[PDB]
């Protein structure tokens, strides 16, 4: 019905004279007294049609009068100028010659037919040697090589029936005598009993390119070709110039060297010349042919006077410049435009401003195209005087566009979605690009004269989808997790923050009013003191109005407030300082609960709101915004008294040079340090004169500290260089430097101070400017990966899953089970015991207060749905995903998980490897993570919870997402926290507080892994090396083991689960008293034990740690290299050993290049061997003996063998964590639903291990979707058939071979990709999403779905 | 790279076994193929090894090959080619194949071109034999004298008599009377006697010696030498297909075919005696001959076309390729012998002209018509002869060869003259150059130079140049706008005064399929006279409001 | 905006001219040329005096 | 197509407000039309199938 795909093969020398019409004959393309393009050369029009439109040569039939005709006087094609694209020529090649993607295209092609030295059958094609080739009165047989100079007698008795000959003639001739009917039946009985291995590293390419020869319609003679086609010049647009020049370039030039070459060849053997000169003009001959296909290639380049070389014909295609990324899958587009941003806070979230001539120039076909439909112009031509003219009649035509119009805006590059959104006019003045404001979050928008980029939709369709699918209004949120950033911005916020923040006398210091003229009464202010009884709702989930009321301690700006609010939530929610930290929430809040319509219109009217009131705030930067400690005097009677001294030391003989060099860097960020204690108390509150009638020692209005605590722009590591000392930096090599900058930026900069800060300011700087890169790159090359997961089915009967989890580092709970969980589903009837004995089903949707239920009985492991657990073929299942974060509801079936996943995690790793990075001319850290804090009178309850009580003096929590509710006097919550388990807790439960009260504390760096019960300590589920290793210090003797789990393990013991324990006297365990359950206490890697078995202990204390540097939304970090063999899926090129044979090693059967260590068994009777690299180091040399993979030498685990050695589930559990982390320490709480995409993608392919009588082979790896013919026919017929499976091929390998193969041409190694393309002969299906943007299709993803499924009745007919 | 072992070892008349590492061929590695290919290295080159000897030298004499002729003496090509250094340029391959040649010059190509004569020349002494050729020969001049009024036709482009060219127009004649009476004789006294048996081998011999005199245009040497060849294959395709059907109808293969034909060729006589010899095949021939004897009586229809036998298309057809062996062999050695002389002129101008490459190998097809007119019978060197014509392909190669456009060669290089004059322009002038100083270094005008300068650079649309007005285009492809100027003018002057709208449409085409002059206007205007032209012109006066052309001017634009 | 800079006028042609494809111009109007928009131009969004 | 390279698509969008039912009738992306013959000129065949 609609023509349905594509499919390939190469030009038969026999079947291009069904596509062309003789030899391009010559060189030149015109005739002295004669523009009549050359005759019979790269213009002859009886090769490639007419010249001007319809016009053949030498007269007759040129104009539209006539077409369809062949001109006498010089027999010439009468047809249309564009014939010329597509008329194709030849010339035919006085040799069998190559064809440079076949030999220069590692792995190659033509070695792989006749399975003999690459080095040099390019000499055979070069014509330097002879071969024999075929007979049955053979002396000689096939494939034996040959100079010349013999031959002769025994044809008088041999000479019927045999043949032998030279070079690329001969190699051509022998590929007339096989048989497929017996050659592709008989390759394959290895595979019963006996089958090899590194001749099947190389001959299974060869057996897969003979059996693709097959089932594809490939014939091997298309290797060695005798007739070159002739690129159409339309396509090289031949014409002449009004300068008397030509258009001569490049893919015209290259086939002239090629003619004459040829010429000369004919010429050559049709005077049957010495044969040295037709030699070397076959090698000539083949030099240009090859060189015309990929110049440069063939080790040397053809070139032209002003040095360069000439454009090939495979610089349209293999490398960036080629049609796939250059004039297809990006392209320059019509009805469009560009200019410099600027802020429109009066264009409503749904709108853009566009000056009156860009408005103009974008809708010209609306006015010509609409006065011819009016009147309002007496034609198309008088009307110039009109529409440029900008006249009346113009703008009825406009506004019959406008007031219902969705212009398209962009802001390339576009790494994410909200890079590109859509609007609506209104009209402006001037030259710019006019942007709304909560828009410029979503963007990015950087206001130094950068742009931004307009696209008028101008079908029905596209105006409709653009108003459903692209509208601002209509995708508010962060396709990662769902907070809005399309945003309350940058200083909107503070205004925001200022009406709600309060003040000591504040004018008003307890004041109320309402109407903002009383600003014009005379005592008023938006931090006057309020307080007002307001009744209060809330919306239910079945629609009903939970109605409150409540005495407030809030301000004239917190009550104006209740103006905006969707009074629909409660009042309550305003009575704090909306800070960026905070606003977001409010949002997010009505999103989860009002609906759509409610939350945009509390996110649009909060922009006027802003704009009202903070420039009103009067906030500043300044000479006395920047106050500093006076005590910092004290400070330097310390720290630069204690490097006094040290460096001494150094001298009289008591630390050498390189100690010396921490011992004051050290110092020198203690000093940084405790200067930055002193200037938080003079930044914040030190009004001290000693009260009464004095010391309104208040927390403080300086503007920097205001910045940072509204999230305006602040930072502590801007505060350090703005209020007490700038401290230390980097030098280019990355290490820190002894010589800091004790000074800031009020104190002052010398010249070294600059200068030394300024090296490491370039450094970073150099680094932003260039590891994008490595980053931007990767992006491009996953999509073609990433791409085929559009939500298509709904369950894909998958009843399995990941148990995923908290992330529990074992020893902190840096992500609850809410923000892992948001919006998946379960895969088991989840249970657990606690404090409410929760049951939450499978087939479950995970929205957050499902999470609330099993985090009151602290739930640490959940089995879930995975888009790796997604059988579906190309797109996805919905059980796999659940929620959308960005639209924000239940995930629309036609939605593209594959490319937001991809962008998901593009644009925030090359966003933040420059947005840290910019900043190397200073360093600092600063956290306050430990502890937890009440703030008013009330009662403590204890919840989420189990706890103990302490020997050594302890009251501790129990318990993984464990919580502390405040509660007042009489049964309403106030405040919760999150506590983490092995806290310790400074309150009981039904106890009672005041405030400015500590309630909770732990470690800077950890939650304690802490025990129930007393006893002896114990390990379980743990094996030395093979799940944790050793670290020793002095002191008394001192001990730690870290804990190894998913980068670090042996085979023999891969999948263990390393849980520390309380046991009896002897033996086994103190069961948990109330839960009566084994005393054991499980944990993940890269926690560090810091007690060991045979140690005794109490309930409430501890016998684990982490060194965490918390990261966070701050401080801040960046970095990448180490995440890339997790998506290329290896191993370390070096195998530096881990032994898997307990104890006894020794070395005994050394071998020429690598060592062999030989082992046995510590009980046994069996020896074993092991290939240790030719000269590693060992840290062990006869004692040194230990369990099956300790610190003997370090190589790390390699993560295709996580898949070969636990299985699907088990190596996504930890990709889908290690590189997620990454993300966490950075802040960028990704969902796991995202991470999954690429490892579904790696786990792209599925491996085969024998024969059958369906898709089945040994050696292979399909497309997943295919080998399910399996299930598709054995369960239904029986058939015959093997052993399928998952890989973990990396991006540089899964994408190379896909089946939308049109997809995969785009990734580069295009020559790779593109010769698998040619030798499968592939036929594609239109399945991803690039396919149908390269054949101009709609694309397969929502409205284009929304499509594919008639295709789906067609492919499906009966 | 081999050249160093095979010439040395020629050199010497002699190589030892283990003298393959002294003089190593610097490119290969085949120890145990030695053992075999040390047969083609020995009977032309023979020696082995042992301690020592006393009196023994003489070995060579009584062991070895005499001419070197074209065996492992050429097809060494293959063995001093085969490691060309696989990326590393033509520039390069070069250098080995001519590994062949070191400098044959002064005497040793003159002796290629005495062995080209003993080709030619002999051929000729075949022509003169085969009673065909010599038939042929005579027919080229019966053809066209035969009409009884004519000077030209085949009578030019032939006679050619290269005697030395030492003939006048009555001497020319006679080259169809004195070979003429030679021929008409010979033609049948080849059947007294016998075909060469006493005097007819004397008259075949002096009619070949009159023919050395009939030294020829190489194309009308070469159609009568091409007549002997298909006159020989009318023989030998019936050999190759009755020998063919030998096996194929009567399974009787190659030797058995030769041992019943070659003495007795002319008819089924001897395929009669192959049923005579009994076997089961010849057996078979009971029943089948018929269709044997529908092919071999088309040899024997081979003899009845001419009065040939076999008997002589045995030997002359091949004294003739002996004649061939000589005169092509030479014609390839000659060009062989030369191949270094055309590096050395060819590469001056592969100068960045346009590739330092391809230059060389059109000189070595220039190097062809060199060697086809080397006339060493003036008494000149074939250096000299390389230095004009081979030296002129290479020019032309890049000149209008490879380029964008092409002239008439004067109007090529005439640009070209330009360049070379610009020398003293741009330093006797000399900060820029000007075309008006040019103007006194041609002594000629500027514009009659841009004849050339205005198109042969790269050429502008100009579509038959100006011509293409009057060509083939004049059809309504064209003259569609004609019949639109034509009407607006038929307006606008059928509008204007009752009497001045004739006149001013006559002479030049303007409204009727013929433009008149008096006679049928003059008869449609009355009363007056020429009136009826001067009103052509009238109009520029008070026709002078300008607005007179407001329905006019479109004709340029549709 | 738009102001002619040097009169670089071009002839156009559309030529078809049959006696049923002579639809208006070549009998009944604008019978004067129809010179393409080619003349160098101030580029649309460009003011300012002419100076040499 | 109808903003780009597709010459037959972009012509006809441009005056579908004229028809007043502005839809978007393409015909042909060119830049992939190109590329089935650049393809070609390389030496690989390349056509099409229909559903």
């Amino acid at each position: 019905e609609e023509f349905d795909a594509i499919k390939i093969a190469l030009a038969s020398p026999d079947m291009i004279r069904s596509w062309s019409f003789g030899e391009v004959k010559k060189p030149e393309t015109i005739n002295y007294r004669t523009f009549k393009p050359e005759r019979d050369g790269l213009f002859c029009a009886r090769i490639f049609g007419p010249v001007k439109d319809y016009e053949c040569l030498c007269g007759k039939y040129k104009r539209l009068k006539h077409r369809g005709v062949i001109c006498e006087k010089c027999g010439v094609e009468v047809t249309q100028t564009k014939v010329r694209r597509e008329r194709m020529g030849h010339i035919e090649l006085a040799s069998p010659t190559a064809h440079i993607w076949f030999l220069k295209s590692l792995p190659s092609r033509i070695g792989l037919l006749l399975d003999m030295p690459l080095r040099d059958i390019e000499r055979v094609l070069y014509f330097e040697s002879y071969v024999v080739i075929e007979g049955g009165m053979t002396n000689l047989e096939r494939q034996q090589i040959l100079t010349e100079e013999q031959y002769l007698d025994a044809l008088e008795e041999f000479g019927d029936e045999f043949d032998a000959k030279m070079g690329a003639e001969a190699i051509q001739a022998l590929l007339k005598s096989m048989d497929l009917e017996q050659e592709c039946e008989q390759l394959r009985e290895e595979l019963n009993e006996t089958n090899s291995e590194t001749k099947r590293k190389k001959l299974t390419k060869r057996i897969k390119l003979l059996e693709a020869f097959v089932q594809s319609g490939n014939k091997p003679e298309w290797m060695i070709l005798t007739v070159l086609p002739v690129l159409p010049p339309d396509l090289r647009p031949l014409v002449p110039l009004d300068g008397g020049r030509f258009a001569t370039s490049d893919l015209n030039d290259l086939y002239r060297r090629v003619i004459n070459r040829n010429n000369r060849l004919k010429r050559l053997l049709d005077l049957a010349a010495p044969d040295i000169i037709v030699r070397n003009e076959k090698r000539m001959l083949q030099e240009a042919v090859d060189a015309l296909l990929d110049n440069g290639r063939r080790g040397r380049a053809i070139t032209g006077s002003n040095k360069r070389p000439l454009k090939s014909l495979a610089d349209m295609i293999k490398g960036k410049q080629g049609r796939f990324r250059q004039n297809l899958l990006g392209k320059r587009v019509d009805y469009s435009g560009r200019s410099v941003i600027t802020v429109g806070p009066y264009l409503r979230l749904h709108q853009c401003g566009l000056p009156k001539k860009m408005a103009l120039e974008l809708f010209k076909p609306f006015i010509y195209g609409k006065l011819e439909l009016r009147g309002l112009a007496t034609t198309i031509k008088a009307a110039k005087k009109m529409v440029e003219r900008e006249e009346a009649v113009v703008w009825d035509i406009l506004d019959e566009v406008i007031r219902e119009h969705p212009v398209l805006l962009n802001r390339a590059p576009t790494l994410h979605r909200l890079g590109i959104q859509a609007f609506e006019p209104v009209l402006i003045e001037g030259k710019a690009i006019q942007l709304h404001p909560l828009v410029c979050a979503a963007y990015n928008a950087d206001f130094d004269g950068d742009q931004m980029a307009v696209h008028v939709p101008l079908t029905l369709e596209a105006q409709l989808e653009a108003r459903a699918l692209m509208m601002s209004t209509n995708n508010i949120l962060s396709p990662a997790n769902g907070e809005p950033i399309i945003v309350p911005s940058q200083d909107v916020v503070l205004g925001l923050y200022y009406m709600t923040r309060d003040c000591v006398n504040a004018k008003g210091m307890v004041l109320t009013g309402p109407a903002e003229r009383l600003y014009r009464s005379g005592l008023a202010s938006l931090h006057a003191r309020v307080k007002v009884r307001i009744t209060e709702y809330e919306k239910d989930a079945n629609g009903e109005l939970v109605a409150k009321t409540s005495l407030k301690d809030t301000t004239v700006g917190r009550a104006i407030l209740w103006m905006i609010v969707p009074k629909g939530l409660p009042y309550s929610i305003v009575n704090q300082a909306l800070g960026k930290k905070a606003i977001s929430k409010m949002l997010n809040t009505c999103y989860r609960i009002l609906g759509l319509k409610p939350t945009v219109i509390f996110a649009d009217q909060i922009m006027y709101t802003g704009f009202a009131y903070a420039a009103r705030s009067g906030a500043s930067v300044g000479i006395d915004d920047m106050v500093i400690p006076e005590k910092k005097h004290e400070i330097i009677s310390e720290a630069e008294a204690e490097v006094a001294e040290i460096q001494e030391q150094f001298q009289s003989g008591l630390v050498t040079a390189g100690e010396r060099y921490n011992k004051v860097i050290d110092i020198w960020a203690a000093a940084n340090d405790r200067v930055s204690k002193a200037m938080m108390d003079n930044l914040q509150t030190e009004t001290v004169i000693n009260r009464d009638g004095q010391e309104e020692k208040q927390v403080s209005f300086n503007s920097i500290y205001m910045m940072a605590d509204s999230g305006a722009r602040g930072s502590a590591a801007q505060i350090r260089q703005l209020a007490g000392m700038r401290g230390l930096m980097a030098k280019p090599d990355g290490s820190i430097i002894e010589t800091p900058i004790t000074a800031n930026f009020r104190e002052g900069l010398n010249v070294l101070q600059y200068f030394i800060s300024t090296h490491g300011a370039r450094k970073g700087l150099a680094d932003t400017a260039l590891k994008t890169a490595n980053s931007g790159y990767l992006t491009r090359r996953l999509v073609d990966v990433a791409q085929d997961l559009v939500v298509t089915e709904d369950d894909c009967g998958t009843h399995e899953g990941i148990m995923m989890t908290p992330v529990i580092e074992g020893g902190d709970v840096k992500e609850p089970l809410r923000d892992r969980v948001l919006g998946r589903v379960t895969a088991e009837d989840v249970l657990k015991p606690g404090t409410a004995d929760i049951l939450v089903p499978r087939n479950t949707l995970l929205h957050e207060q499902w999470c609330d239920l099993l985090e009151e009985n602290s739930v640490d492991a959940v089995k879930v749905r995975s888009v790796v657990s997604c059988d579906t073929d190309f797109g996805v299942c919905a059980h796999c995903y659940g929620r959308d974060l960005a639209r924000g509801h239940i995930i629309n079936k036609g939605e593209a998980i594959g490319v937001i996943a991809a962008q998901s995690i593009g644009e925030p790793g090359t966003q933040l490897t420059m947005r840290t990075f910019h900043i190397g001319g200073a360093a600092s850290r600063a956290a306050a993570e430990s502890s937890i804090q009440v703030k008013n009178k009330g009662s403590i309850k204890l919840s989420n919870v189990k706890s103990v009580v302490n020997s050594s003096g302890k009251l501790v929590i129990t318990s993984r997402n464990t919580e502390l509710k405040l509660i007042d006097e009489f049964g309403r919550t106030k405040e919760s926290y999150k506590v983490p388990y092995g806290a310790v807790l400074a309150k009981g439960d039904g106890e009672q507080v005041a405030g400015g009260e500590t309630v909770a504390n732990w470690d800077p760096h950890t939650m304690p892994v802490i025990t129930e019960v007393s006893g002896f300590v114990r390990f379980t589920d743990m094996i030395d090396g093979q799940t944790i290793t050793r670290q020793t210090d002095e002191l008394t003797g001192l001990s730690s083991l870290v804990v190894l789990d998913s980068a670090e393990r042996t085979a023999g013991g891969k999948d263990l689960r390393p849980a520390l324990k309380i046991v009896d006297a002897q033996g086994n365990d103190v069961l948990i008293p109330g839960t009566d359950m084994p005393a054991q206490y499980f944990l993940p890697g890269k926690a560090i034990v810091q007690l060991e078995d045979g140690v005794q202990i109490s309930s409430g204390d501890t016998l684990a740690r982490i060194p965490q540097e918390s990261g966070g939304t701050k401080d801040i970090t960046g970095g990448l290299p180490r995440v890339a063999d997790l998506f290329e899926a290896r191993r370390p090129k070096e195998p530096a050993i881990l032994a898997e044979i307990s104890g006894i090693v020794s070395f005994g059967k050394e071998t020429k290049g690598k060592r062999r260590l030989v082992i046995t068994p510590v009980d046994g009777s069996d020896p074993y061997e092991e290939m240790i690299p030719k000269w590693r180091q060992l840290n062990v040399f006869e004692g040194e003996r230990v369990e099956r993979g300790d610190v003997i030498s370090d190589g790390p685990e390699a993560p295709h063998d996580i898949l070969r050695l636990r299985g699907v589930h088990a190596v996504t559990r930890y990709i889908v964590n290690e590189v997620q982390d990454v993300y966490r320490l950075q802040g960028v709480k990704i969902n796991d639903k995202h991470i999954e995409v690429i490892v579904r993608q790696m786990l792209r392919k599925a491996t085969i291990v024998n024969a059958g009588s369906s898709d089945f082979l040994e050696g292979e790896q399909v497309e997943y979707s295919r080998v399910k013919i399996a299930n598709r026919e054995l369960e239904a017929n029986g058939k015959v058939g093997a052993t399928y499976s998952r890989d973990l091929l990396g991006i540089t390998k899964a994408s190379l071979a896909t089946e939308s193969f049109i997809s995969a041409a785009s990734f580069q190694e295009t020559t790779r990709v593109l010769t698998e393309a040619a030798v499968a002969g592939k036929r594609d299906e239109l399945r991803g999403l690039k396919e149908n943007v390269i054949v101009g299709r709609l694309i397969p993803a929502g409205t284009g779905y929304a499509y594919h499924q008639d295709r789906m009745r067609r492919r499906a007919a009966g | 790279q081999l050249k160093l072992l095979v010439t040395r070892g020629k050199e010497q008349g002699y190589l030892t076994y283990a003298e393959v590492n002294d003089h190593l061929p610097e490119d290969i590695v085949d120890s145990d193929q030695i053992e075999d290919i040390i047969q083609m290295i020995n009977d032309m080159g023979i020696q082995v090894m042992e301690e020592a000897p006393d009196a023994d030298d003489l070995m060579l004499a009584e062991n070895t090959a005499d001419e070197d002729a074209a065996e492992a003496a050429a097809q060494v090509l293959s063995s001093v080619e085969s490691e060309i250094g696989r990326t590393t340029d033509p520039v390069r391959m070069y250098m080995r194949e001519m590994g062949t040649v070191e400098l044959l010059t002064r005497e040793g190509e003159i002796d290629i071109a005495k062995r080209i004569e003993d080709g030619i020349n002999q051929v000729q002494c075949s022509v003169a034999e085969y009673p065909e050729a010599i038939t042929y020969l005579l027919e080229q001049y019966d053809r066209v004298e035969a009409e009884e009024a004519r000077l030209s036709d085949l009578i030019t482009g032939f006679v050619d008599p290269n005697a030395e060219n030492s003939i006048d127009p009555e001497l020319a004649r006679e080259k169809f009377a004195e070979l003429r009476a030679q021929y008409v004789v010979t033609r049948d006294t080849i059947k007294a006697k016998g075909r060469s048996h006493a005097t007819a081998q004397e008259e075949i011999l002096k009619l070949s010696e009159v023919f050395k005199q009939f030294r020829l245009v190489p194309k009308q040497f070469d159609y009568l030498v091409n007549s002997m060849r298909v006159m020989m294959d009318r023989v030998r395709t019936q050999e190759r297909l009755i020998m063919k059907l030998c096996v194929e109808q009567c399974k009787m293969p190659k030797k058995n075919f030769i041992t019943l034909f070659t003495g007795n060729e002319t008819s089924d006589t001897w395929f009669n005696a192959a049923i005579a010899m009994n076997k089961p095949w010849s057996e078979k021939l009971h029943d089948v001959s018929e269709e044997v004897h529908r092919a071999l009586q088309k040899l024997q229809q081979i003899e009845e076309e001419t009065g040939l036998t076999i008997e002589q298309v045995k030997d002359i057809n091949r004294r003739m390729s002996i004649g061939e062996a000589k005169a092509r062999r030479a014609k390839k050695e000659m060009v062989e012998a030369n191949l270094r002389l055309v590096i050395s002129i060819a590469k001056k101008y592969t100068n960045r002209g346009l590739q330092f490459l391809d230059l060389i190998q059109e000189g070595n097809i220039g190097l062809m018509k060199a060697v086809d007119k080397f006339e060493y019978r003036r008494g000149y060197k074939f250096s000299t002869y390389a230095t004009w014509w081979i030296r002129q392909a290479i020019t032309r190669s890049i000149a209008d060869q490879a380029r964008t456009i092409r002239i008439p060669v004067h109007m090529i290089e005439t640009i070209n003259k330009l360049n070379r004059i610009s020398r003293q322009m741009l330093q006797e002038m000399g900060r820029e150059p000007t075309p008006e100083e040019l103007a006194e270094r041609m002594l000629m005008p500027e514009d009659k130079i841009r004849k050339v300068l205005k198109i042969s650079m790269e050429t502008p649309i100009g579509d038959d140049e100006d011509s293409h007005l009057g060509i083939d285009f004049i059809e309504d492809t064209t003259s569609a706008t004609t019949e639109s100027l034509r009407a607006a003018t038929h307006d606008v002057l059928a509008g204007l005064t009752a009497r001045e709208a004739k006149v001013l449409r006559m002479r030049f085409g303007i409204d009727m399929n013929t433009d008149y002059t008096l006679e049928e206007v003059g008869k449609q205007f009355d009363v007056t006279r020429e009136r009826i032209r001067q009103i052509e012109a009238k109009a520029l006066r008070k026709l002078r409001h300008p607005s007179r052309s407001e329905v006019l001017r479109s004709f340029l634009d549709d | 905006g738009g102001d002619i800079l040097v009169g670089k006028v071009t002839p156009k042609g559309e030529t078809q001219l049959t006696p049923e494809e002579k639809l208006l111009r070549a009998i009944f109007g604008e019978k004067a040329s129809d010179v393409k928009d080619s003349s160098l131009r101030v580029p649309n969004g460009v003011s300012g005096t002419v100076i040499d | 197509t109808v903003k780009s390279d597709d010459v037959n698509g972009r012509t006809k969008m441009y005056k579908n407000i004229v028809d007043g039912n502005h839809q978007m009738e393409p015909g042909m992306p060119e830049s992939f039309n190109v590329l089935l013959k650049e393809i070609r000129s390389l030496g690989i065949n390349i056509e099409l199938e229909d559903e």
